[PDB]
Order: C-alpha cells, then structure tokens, then sequence
RNA sequence: AGAGUGUAGCUUAAAAGCACCCAACUUACACUUAGGAGAUUCAAUUGACGCUCUGA
C-alpha cells in the first residue's frame, strides 16, 4: 500500500523534468530520487 | 525563522520559453478517461479494503479490551498507561536492494 | 474462579523491498510521467543537448552523447543486490531473509503432553509482572537471539478464551528492527510466515482471528 | 421575569459540548436544506405560514 | 396586477415572484419543481418519475425538456429561477436554462403594472 | 422577547467555538500535539504522503492544527575516490498531530508503519523546536 | 445444537436520502463543479442460504 504515497503528480506550473535517478548509500541500496541532470547511478561515499 | 520554498525562480520565468506545445488525440484522451475511471474505482476499492481491515482490527483490540476488564482492571491501569518509548520514534521506509 | 495465566506475543518484521506493481499502475505511472513531460519547463540536460547540437550544425554549416554513453557503462557495471530472496531457494521458511516486500510473522512448533498445538509463541506472565515485560523477558527466553525491535505501548491487541478452570491467550504487536541471530538450526520449529502461509499453517480459531488481526497489505 | 417554552425549543437536540465532533457543516446547501425542512415543520410559536398561507417490471427495467 | 411578495432583503432567496423554478440536484436524481409563491407545487419533473428513468449533465436537461413542455401544458409561461452563485456558474444548470428558454419558457417575470 | 416563551430562539454563539501539556491522568490518556517530520529526497512523494497522513486524520476524527514543512538541506560533499559535485535537496513535511488515545494512537502507528512510502523517513517527537 | 435474525456503510425510507472514491481550486483539508461505482440473499404472508451470540 506503499504506491498510494509513491504515486503523485506534480501539482506546481512551472518546474524542469523529474529524472529517476538511482541514489545509493553506503548502506547497500538504491532509491528513485528525482535529480536534474540525469546520472543513472548517483553514489554516496 | 521559516524560509518557505514556494517562491517561483525568476531564472524559471524568463527561460520558460522552450517547450510551449501540448497536443492530444482523440483515442488519447478516450484512453485518459478511461483509465481514469478504472483507477477511480480501483483507489475505491483499495480505501474500502483499508476501512475493512482497520474496522476488523480495531474490533481486535476492542474484543481484547473488554476481556482484560471482565479479568482484570489493574492490567487495565498498566495498559492504559502509555509507554515513553514512543517519545523518540524514528522509523525508516522501505528500500528497493537488499545490502 | 481459577484463571490459569497465559500470555504471548505477536511479533512481526517489517517489509524491505518494495512491492511488486499491477499493469493497471505501471499504466497509471506512464501516464503521470506524461504529464510530468507535458508540463515541465526548462529541463537543463536536454535543452543544453539540443543548444549544443544545434550550435555544433552552425559550426559545421559556416557532451551529451558520451555523457549518456557513461551514464550506461555504469549502469550496467553497478551489481544490483537480490531483489527476490523468496523463489530462489523456495524451502528455506526459517531465515529472517526470506520474504522482503511484505511482513513476516514469527511462529514456532513445540509439543506438550496434553496438546499438541501449533503456536504463535506463548508466554505465562505472572499476577505481580506486567505483560510488557512478560512478552520482553519471553523473547529474551525462547527466541535466544538479540533482537532490537520496537513495542508500540502498553494497549494489548488480542485476547482469547479456553475453558477446560480457563485460560487465555494475550498477543501485542512488535516490529524489528535489528537482528542478531544464533544457531538458526535449532530444535523449536521456528517459521517466519506471510498472511497465506498463516492461513495454511494454522489448526485453530483462535489463530485464524490472529490471522484476522494481523495485517494483510 | 421568564416563561418557560410551550414545547421544544430549537437546536437542542444539539447542545452538546462536542460540537467539535459534531458534523459541521462545510457548505451552504445544505444548511439550506435543513433549513426549508425546518421551515416546514409545525412549529409551536408564530409563522408566516400561520398567517399567509412489479418486480418483473423493476427486472424489466434493469435490463432495459 | 397582483401582489408579489415583496419584502425578504436581508434573507435568500428572494420571495418576489409568482412562480419559482427550483432545481434540486441530490444524489443519482435531479428533481425539477415549479411552484407558486404559497408553495403550492404547481408542475413537477423527477427523473425518479418511472418514465423518463429510462434513457448527470444530460439527465438535467431531458428533465428540462419535459418540464418545459409540462410548463406550457399547465399554461405557466413565465418563471424566477434564481440558483446560488455556484450553480447559477455551473455547468449543467446552464443547459437546464437553455432547454427551458427554447422550451418555451421565459426565466425572467413581467415587473407588478401598479397603476 | 424576555419574558415571552420564545426568548433566545435566536441565539447562535452557544452553538459557535470562537475566542500545550500531555496528560497521564490514569483512566484517559492524551498527548500533546506531536510533530510527524516526512524527511524525503522526493518533494512529490513527501507531499502526497503528508495529504494521505492529512486525509486519514481527517478521515479518523483527528484534529490537525499545521501541515507546514521544513526546506532543502543541500550539504556541499565532493565525490572524492576526480572532483564532481552533488546538490541535495530534503524536504520534511511536519504535521501536527492531536489527538491521541493508546489503542487509537496503537491503530495509527501501525497503518502509517504499514503503509511506510519509499524513501520517506518518519519522525514522531514533541513540539518542543523553534520554526 | 439453540436464540436473534436480513434494503451498498447507516436509516420511526419505500427501490429514497445521507455516506464512498476520482480530476481541478487548493501547502493541504474543505466547498463547488464534472464523473462513476454501488443494495431489498434465494425458493413460494412462509421455508432454506448468510452474520452475531450461547455451546461442544
């Protein structure tokens, strides 16, 4: 039930593009974070 | 001191002027409207599905409730007093890869 | 009226991976991503990607290409943890690293003389205990590991009755939140279980209304 | 000086100190609508009303 | 000639006419009455009238369109529909004014002839 | 009037409400208006989050006095191993949150911990900060 | 095995009215507007299929 909150529209007019980035900690996991410029992958040292 | 990030940046207003077309079809937006309706009813069904559960396990808890009082009523005091462990609750979501 | 004491404890695990989506919402996430191309402005990457192609054709009529190629090659050098712990070894009901996208319910096997009864563990919280610290010293007891976890408050959750003299059995919620765990080949039958493996597992009524109260997702 | 009411005096089945957890209406309409029905109910004290004034065809039509 | 009610200011609606036009939009029916200043209901049209069940936006209107007609039956040519704000800017109810107008309906009521 | 049987039949105010500790009484148990922090990388998520919180509140006959947000937290790391840059903006959506009972306030822990989005971080704590 | 029994969630309704969810205005809730989904459990005033309680 956690695609309820993980499902939204940007309610705002004026904003650049949301890019599904790949974030990934230290601790060993990726999460989808909306970056400009679009790394694929964007680690954390 | 509440510095909000609601404010439109003015570098956005004046190098707004790249993408100003939005074109739609027919069958599109017939698509778009039906989807719309399918999901409508299904965020319906998933919200009565909530309802249900939170009913049943309220109806748990208050089953459990009555139990303890007809057995005993200073289990009733030591329940009811709230655990000062919930002052530092700090919980994270979940993940995408295990580590 | 002799009330024989008995307690227990439900305890759960919460989820780690994601759930697994339905057409119907990926469909709907296609269409939120169109109308995130259709309404925003000023994507930095791209309008910079078509500023320079556009400048190099000048250039060539009087970078994001291999940036993009990069972008891939790690793409593709990054390894990506197991997303599915489940089916790859199918039989291994005992780890804590079985099921990720939904909780898990902590269950065991132990036989009496009288009864022979599949248990969500129980516990005998004495008149002068509380059941808090019952259900905390039971886990210490016949779990055997070290187990960090939360406990919500005081409040029960679920309370049933036997008459034979009588009986009950008293079940909290608790989740976890770091495990440390030793000889996992033990001789309780210990078994992590999902809602539908509770549903086959379980003899009782008393543990079907568990199943009831038990969270679904 | 008083005098007690001749009946049951209005928004007292309501009196509650919960009105905080009572409906509370958001809109205008329906406020409007309670309203025409109290404006017609009986009323003890004066008014300007006082002085001016089968299953096959519920099959049937399912199908249909 | 006759007297409209005319006092009513710091109150809604307005009870200045002869004949009222009041739409009542509840749930799954649209329910459309006409009456007199004494409140006396002079025509009706329900969509939960059994008839025109058969056969929303274009329920409102085909209510208009056979309350109209029963409007011109009973003689009634001249109405004050007066909606609030909202549904006087909404959607539907412009249709209901529409299907009235070339229904054979004016919206609007000659002014008193003192004198 | 005053004296005639129909006095006050106007009166409104009675029925119009218009002009923080916790109590650990024994027999009813409420807390202090305590803040949820939605700490999120993704202001999208975070803000619908923040309305599901808002419409189950509401929903479960919860009053709820602010829904305001803390900004970006951007802190200037290097990607040391080349130099490269990365900005970072959290965002927490802080909602109070006020009535609370410890079978109720159980009920709401567990579906907010159920329903724990993705990569959204709750914080449940006092009201003891400075905005 | 026995009692209470029966119109979507609810009703001194009889196929009604309130509730439900969806897009937009909203930080957000709300209002409003566009929608849509919904019930007299089956067999002829009766019996049986279903829920609750009391049991084993």
């Amino acid at each position: 039930d956690s695609s309820r909150a993980s499902l939204t529209r940007v309610h705002r007019q004026a904003y650049a593009r949301l890019y599904p980035v790949l974030l990934v900690k230290q601790d060993g996991s990726t999460i989808h974070i909306r970056y400009r410029e679009p790394r694929r992958m964007l680690a954390m040292p | 001191i509440p510095i909000e990030d609601f404010i439109t940046p003015l570098k956005f207003l004046d190098k707004a002027r790249e993408r100003p077309q939005v074109e739609l079809t027919f069958e599109e937006t017939e698509r778009r409207a039906l989807l719309l309706k399918k999901w409508s009813l299904y965020k319906q069904q998933e919200r009565k599905m909530e309802r249900d559960t939170i009913r049943a396990m309220l109806e748990a808890q208050q089953e459990a409730l009555e139990e303890l009082q007809l057995e005993s009523p200073k289990l009733h005091a030591e329940a009811i007093k709230r655990d000062p462990n919930l002052f530092p609750f700090e919980k994270e979501g979940p993940h995408y890869t295990p580590p | 009226s002799p009330w024989r004491l008995l307690g227990a404890l439900c305890l759960q695990r919460p989820p780690v991976v994601s759930k697994p989506l339905t057409p119907l919402q990926e469909e709907m996430a296609s269409l939120l991503q169109q109308i995130e191309i259709e309404r925003s402005l000023y994507s930095d990457h791209e309008l910079r990607a078509l500023d320079e192609n556009q400048r190099l054709a000048k250039k060539k009529a009087d970078l994001a290409q291999d940036l993009e190629d990069m972008w891939e090659q790690k793409f593709l050098q990054f390894k990506l943890g197991a997303r599915i712990t489940e089916a790859d070894e199918k039989n291994d009901r005992t780890s804590l690293n079985r099921k990720l996208d939904r909780n898990l319910v902590l269950l065991v096997r132990e036989k009496f003389g009288d009864q022979d009864v599949w248990i969500l563990p129980q516990a005998e919280w004495q008149p002068g205990e509380t059941l808090r610290g019952t259900a905390e010293r039971t886990l210490a007891t016949l779990s055997e590991n070290n187990m960090e976890a939360k406990f919500l408050g005081n409040a029960p959750c679920g309370h049933y009755t036997f008459k034979f003299l009588g009986a009950k059995v008293f079940f909290f919620k608790a989740l976890l939140l770091t495990g440390d765990f030793s000889q996992a080949g033990n001789k309780g039958h210990h078994v992590w279980v999902t809602k539908d493996e509770l549903g086959d597992y379980l003899k009782p009524k008393y543990l079907a209304q568990v199943r009831r109260f038990v969270s679904d997702l | 000086r008083r005098t007690p009411p001749l009946g049951p005096m209005p928004n007292s089945d309501i009196d509650l100190s919960n009105l905080e957890r009572l409906e509370k209406y958001r809109s205008f309409d329906r406020y409007r609508r309670r309203a025409e029905q109290e404006a017609q109910a009986p009323h003890w004290w004066r008014t300007y009303r006082e002085y001016f004034g089968r299953t096959q065809q519920l099959l049937e039509r399912k199908q249909a | 000639v006759a007297r409209k009610e005319r006092g009513w200011r710091t109150v809604f609606p307005s009870r200045e006419f002869w004949h009222r036009l009041r739409v009542i939009r509840t749930q799954h029916h649209v329910e459309a009455l006409v009456e007199h200043q004494n409140g006396k209901v002079v025509v009706s049209a329900s969509t939960r009238e059994w008839a025109i069940k058969k056969h929303n936006v274009v329920a409102c209107e085909s209510i208009g369109r056979v309350l109209a007609q029963r409007c011109l039956e009973a003689g009634i040519n001249f109405m004050v529909y007066q909606p609030t704000p909202w549904e006087a800017a909404s959607d539907s109810m412009k249709r209901l004014q529409s299907a009235m107008t070339e229904g054979g309906v004016v919206l609007r009521e000659p002014q008193r002839i003192y004198e | 009037y005053k004296t005639k049987p129909t006095h006050g039949i106007g009166k409104y105010k009675h029925l119009i409400k218009a002009e923080v500790r916790a109590i650990n009484l024994g027999t009813d148990y409420e807390y202090g208006v305590l803040n949820i922090h939605l700490t999120a990388y993704d202001m999208t998520l975070a803000e619908s989050y923040a309305q599901y919180v808002h419409n189950l509140c509401n929903s479960l006959s919860i009053k709820v006095e602010e829904s305001y947000a803390m900004p970006t937290k951007t802190i200037e790391v290097l990607q040391l191993q080349m130099l490269l840059d990365s900005v970072l903006t959290t965002h927490e959506r802080v909602v109070q949150i006020s009535g609370l009972s410890a079978t109720f306030a159980e009920i709401f822990l567990e579906i907010i911990q159920s329903s724990l989005p993705e990569g959204v971080r709750l914080s449940v704590k006092e009201h003891t900060e400075e905005d």
